[PDB]
RNA sequence: UAAGGAACUCGGCAAAAUGACCCCGUAACUUCGGGAGAAGGGGUGCUCUUUAGGGUUAACGCCCAGAAGAGCCGCAGUGAA
RNA sequence: UAGGAGCUAGCCGUCGAAGGUGGGACAAAUGAUUGGGGUGAAGUCGUAACAAGGUAGCCGUAUCGGAAGGUGCGGCUGGAU
RNA sequence: CGGUACCUAAUCAGAAAGCCACGGCUAACUACGUGCCAGCAGCCGCGGUAAUACGUAGGUGGCAAGCGUUAUCCGGAAUUAUUGGGCGUAAAGCGCGCGUAGGCGGUUUUUUAAGUCUGAUGUGAAAGCCCACGGCUCAACCGUGGAGGGUCAUUGGAAACU
RNA sequence: AUGGAGAGUUUGAUCCUGGCUCAGGAUGAACGCUGGCGGCGUGCCUAAUACAUGCAAGUCGAGCGAACGGACGAGAAGCUUGCUUCUCUGAUGUUAGCGGCGGACGGGUGAGUAACACGUGGAUAACCUACCUAUAAGACUGGGAUAACUUCGGGAAACCGGAGCUAAUACCGGAUAAUAUUUUGAACCGCAUGGUUCAAAAGUGAAAGACGGUCUUGCUGUCACUUAUAGAUGGAUCCGCGCUGCAUUAGCUAGUUGGUAAGGUAACGGCUUACCAAGGCAACGAUGCAUAGCCGACCUGAGAGGGUGAUCGGCCACACUGGAACUGAGACACGGUCCAGACUCCUACGGGAGGCAGCAGUAGGGAAUCUUCCGCAAUGGGCGAAAGCCUGACGGAGCAACGCC
C-alpha cells in the first residue's frame, strides 16, 4: 500500500528537527453551500534541520514520531 | 473458533434460519462474518436448502466447522460429500 | 478525666464529629467521667447529613480516655484521644459503623451493641 | 455469592503465582549481573551470557514473559558482549 | 505541673502562646498609596564532595559561600539569650 | 556439620488512592426584612399626553418635585404661521 | 408449548356498545330547567326570563372496542426565509471616520488541475424504508430477489469558469 | 419527477405588518368513561436508589489418586442350610479433592466521556492472537513435591493454624531441532527500512490415556501433546474528515513542545525517568463551565431540513465508590482476589459475610410499566470420544386495549 502524500507550507521551524508545515485546502459548508479555506497545522520530522521558513514542503505521513508529529519529509518544492 | 451456525429470523411459531458461517463468541442474532444461505423447516413439504456451495467450501478448508445441524444442511445437498476430494487430492 | 466543657471526638458515623459535654450525668456533684459513663453533650463540628446536626443536645456514652481507666489486676490502659459514642436513651447507639478502639470496661455498663459494632476491643 | 469455581480458582492463582515470581525473579537476577558481567571485561563474560539467554528463554516457552521481550533482552545483552 | 482548656471572671486581668532569618503564598475593602509581616505554610545542626558567585586578588586561595548531592547525630538543630 | 547458587518472608526509600488541614474561586438552596414590576378590583387624589389638549409635542442632559411633571441649554417635525 | 393450533359434529337470535361533539371554523337542534347564578371555553366569546354555547331529556352525527382529555415532538410557520423574509414611516442602518484579519475583486494570452465536470473501480454489514414475488385462510406480520448506496476513498480524462 | 392546499383573531369599516389559536400526523405515553375475542409486536422513560429469598457457569473417571456403594468367584457354618460374620475376583456406579478447559462469551445498564468515544475512509516497512484448519519435524531420559486422607490446636459454628504420608496429561532437572536473536554478503523503497538464500557462535520443548490385532511382543487407529511456518479469526495503536450550547468563558499549558540517551510495551511514542533547548496550542473559538454514550435507524416534512436514540443490530464505557495487581492467549475481570471508603447482615461477642445496572420479585420514587411460571424439545454457548449434563441466552406460558391488523 501507500500512505498520505500532502503539500503544505511551513509556519515555525524551531530548534531541535522539528518545522511545522500548514496545509490549506477547501471545506465546503454544510447549509449554506459556501466555500471556506481552513488550517491544519501539522507537525513533522525533519531529518537535520534542513528546511528554513518560508519554503513550501511535500510530505508524507508516518509510524508517530513523538507525541504530536506523525509526518515525515520527503521534497521540497520552493523555498525563500 | 469460526463456525457454521443458524441464526434464526422469523415470527414466533414460524422460525426461518439462515445459515452462517460466524465467530463462536458472537451472539446468535448478531455479528456475523459472511451469510452462506437459508434453511426452512416449516415450509409446504421441503426443508428449502439454499447453499453457494462454491463459497461454503472456501470456509471449511480454513477451520469452519459445522455444529450437528447445518452439518446435516451440507450433508442434504452433498458438499460435505465433496469435501472429501480437496482432502483426498 | 472529662468535665464539662471537654471537646471529644465523636467515634462513629451518628452525624457529629466533635462534641462538647454540658454535664456529667449520674449523681449530683458529679465532676469528672471515664469510659462507660454517660455524658450529655452539644455537637459543635457535624457532618452534613447524617442523624444529628450541629446545635443538638445528645447524650452520649464515653470511649477511650486519654487518661484511661485501672483494672482490677493492676493494669492499666490510654489513648491518645477522647472519644465518644452518641447514644439513643437505651444504652444503645445511633450509627452503625463505631470508630477506633474502645476500651473493656463497658461490657459490663450493658453497652453490648457498641462493643459489637467496634473493632478490636482492649 | 460465590459461584463454586471460582473459590477454586482463587485457590490455583496462589499456588501458580508462586511457581512464577520464584522463576521470574530469577531470570531478572541473572540478567543484572550478566549484564554487569558484559561490563568490566570479567571472566564469566561468555558462561553467565550464555545462563542469562538460558532462562529468558525458558520462561518464554512459557509465558512468564512474552516472545518479544525474551528476544528484547538477548539482544541488550549479546549485542553489548 | 496529670486530665480538662476560659468552665475563671464585671471583663482572658495576669500568665501562656507568637517572635530571628530564608522560601512559598498572601483575602475583603480601598481615597489606589494601602490593607499586608494580612492570613496561611515550609526550611534552618554537622560532615564530605560537586562548582561556585561576589571579587580578595598573581586566582582557586582572602572573603560571604552561588547552589546542588552525599553522609552523620539527637527527643529537639535562630537547640542558650 | 552442611555450605554456596538462589528463592521466600521481613526490613529500607521513590511514586501512589482515600483522608487530614488551609485560604480563595465557582455553583446551588435558604434567609428576618426589603423595591421595582406584572395583574386584579378599585380605597383615594389629580389632569400629564391625544384637538395649537389649555404653556406645540418629543429626544439628550442638568436641576426641582410625593409623583404626573416643571424649568435652563441644544436638537428634531413625527407641529401651528 | 400442548391435548395447543386446527378440523368435524350437537344446541341457542341466546351473552358480546359504548364514547365525545350539536354558535362559527366543524358535517350533527329542538324543547324544558336555570336566569351574570350554577357554570362553559381550542379561538372569537356564551349566561341578567323567548340560552340552538350552561344542566338534563328526545333527536342527529363523527367512528367504534374503543372514545375523549392532557403531555411532548414535527408540520401548518415563508414566525430565522440556502431553496424561501426583511431594515423611509410597522420590529430593524452603528453618530460618523481611519483601518487589521477576513470576504469579494477590470481585460487578454500561455499554463496547472486545488474547486468544478465526466467514467473506471472499491466500499457505506445485516435488519428496515421504496419496488417485485413467496408464506401466513386475508391483513398485520414474515421471508427472498432488486433501486443502491447518492455522501467517501482510489484511479483515468475534459480545461470554460473560480 | 405521483410532489406543496387552510381558518379564526387588532378596527365603526379596510389594507398591511405581526404574533397568537385551531384543523393533520405520531408516542415505551398517562388519565377518565366503557370493554367478546384472535394474531403479531411492546411493556421502570423516574431513584447508575437500597435490596429479603431462589436462580443465572459449569464440565471432564477415556488426566489420578483416593474414597463410598454394591453385584459377582464367594469357604468352613451361627445349622436360623441360607443369613453373606468376615474374606475376597472386585464388574460397575457415585461423588469431596488435585488437574485441564471455560469463568474476558452470552446477559444488563447508559453514570461517566465533547473525546480518534463514534461514523466514514485510510495506514501499520511500529503490532499481538488460546481453541479451529493446513503443512512438516518430534515426543528421549530422570527427579522431588503437595491437596485428598490420618493426627493436633483455636472456634457452638464456618474456617484458619500445625504434624506425617500419596498420584497424575501437576511441577521440575538434563539431552536432542529451528526461518527467533548477533556478527559478515549479494535485490528494492516510501525515512528508519524488507525479502531470500546464505554461514559462524550461543540458546529452547515432551503426555499420557482409552483401543486394535498379533509374538511373553513391537509396530499401531482415534485426541489430546510442543516446535516452526502459513491461513482463518478476534484484538490493539495511529491518521484525514464529520461531532451540542455559551466569548455575560480570551490566554491556555511546564513532561507542557522538541532533542539526545536510557529503560519498558504485543507495539510506535513526553509512555515514563534523567539532562539539553524554549518551544506547543489558540477568534478556522486553545481553555473553562454546562449538557449529552455515538451510529445504523425511527418519527415528521413536497423537499431543504427538524426531532428522537424504547425495541432490534454495530461499537464504546461502567459493574456499591475510588486505586491496584495476580492468573491467563485474552481482564487490570458484573455472580474473582487485594487495599481504602460508605452502607448492610450473622454472632455463643471469639470474628465472619455480602454488592439484582442477570431473570422474575420486594420496598421506595412516580401520572405510569407485569409472573417470585415451564422447558432445554428448537437455535446458539461451555466442557466432554460420546451418551450426556449445565445454560433466567433462548424457545414458550402468564398479566396489561399499550400499539397495530
Amino acid at each position: 500500500n501507500d500512505r498520505k502524500v500532502y503539500v503544505g507550507k511551513v509556519v515555525s521551524d524551531k530548534m531541535d528537527k522539528t518545522i511545522t508545515v500548514l496545509v490549506e485546502t477547501y471545506k465546503t459548508h454544510k447549509l449554506y453551500g459556501k466555500r471556506v479555506k481552513y488550517s491544519k497545522k501539522y507537525k513533522t520530522h525533519d531529518e537535520n534541520n534542513s528546511a528554513k521558513l518560508g519554503d513550501i514542503v511535500k510530505i508524507q505521513e508516518t509510524r508517530p514520531l513523538s507525541a504530536t508529529k506523525r509526518f515525515r519529509l520527503v521534497e521540497i518544492v520552493e523555498e525563500s | 473458533a469460526v463456525k457454521i451456525r443458524l441464526t434464526r429470523l422469523g415470527s414466533k411459531r414460524n422460525p426461518f434460519y439462515r445459515i452462517v458461517v460466524a465467530d463462536a463468541r458472537s451472539p446468535r442474532d448478531g455479528r456475523i462474518i459472511e451469510q452462506i444461505g437459508t434453511y426452512n423447516p416449516t415450509s409446504a413439504n421441503a426443508p428449502e436448502i439454499k447453499v453457494d456451495e462454491a463459497l461454503a467450501l472456501k470456509w471449511l478448508n480454513d477451520g469452519a466447522k459445522p455444529t450437528d445441524t447445518v452439518h446435516n444442511i451440507l450433508s442434504k445437498e452433498g458438499i460435505m460429500k465433496k469435501f472429501d476430494e480437496q482432502k483426498k487430492a | 478525666m472529662i468535665q464539662q466543657e471537654t471537646r471529644l471526638k465523636v467515634a462513629d458515623n451518628s452525624g457529629a464529629r466533635e462534641v462538647l459535654t454540658i454535664k456529667v450525668l449520674g449523681g449530683s456533684g458529679r465532676k469528672t467521667a471515664n469510659i462507660g459513663d454517660v455524658i450529655v453533650c452539644t455537637v459543635k463540628n457535624a457532618t452534613p447529613g447524617g442523624v444529628v446536626k450541629k446545635g443538638d443536645v445528645v447524650k452520649a456514652v464515653i470511649v477511650r480516655t486519654k487518661s484511661g481507666v485501672r483494672r482490677n489486676d493492676g493494669s492499666y490502659i490510654k489513648f491518645d484521644e477522647n472519644a465518644c459514642v452518641i447514644i439513643r436513651d437505651d444504652k444503645g447507639p445511633r450509627g452503625t459503623r463505631i470508630f477506633g478502639p474502645v476500651a473493656r470496661e463497658l461490657r459490663e455498663g450493658n453497652f453490648m451493641k457498641i462493643v459489637s459494632l467496634a473493632p478490636e476491643v482492649l | 455469592a460465590n459461584i463454586k469455581s471460582a473459590i477454586k480458582r482463587v485457590k490455583t492463582t496462589e499456588k501458580a503465582e508462586a511457581r512464577n515470581i520464584s522463576q521470574k525473579s530469577a531470570m531478572r537476577t541473572a540478567v543484572k549481573n550478566a549484564k554487569t558481567a558484559v561490563s568490566n571485561n570479567a571472566d564469566n563474560k561468555n558462561e553467565l551470557v550464555s545462563l542469562a539467554v538460558k532462562l529468558v528463554d525458558k520462561a518464554a516457552q512459557s509465558n512468564l514473559i512474552h516472545s518479544n521481550k525474551a528476544d528484547r533482552i538477548k539482544s541488550q545483552l549479546m549485542t553489548a558482549n
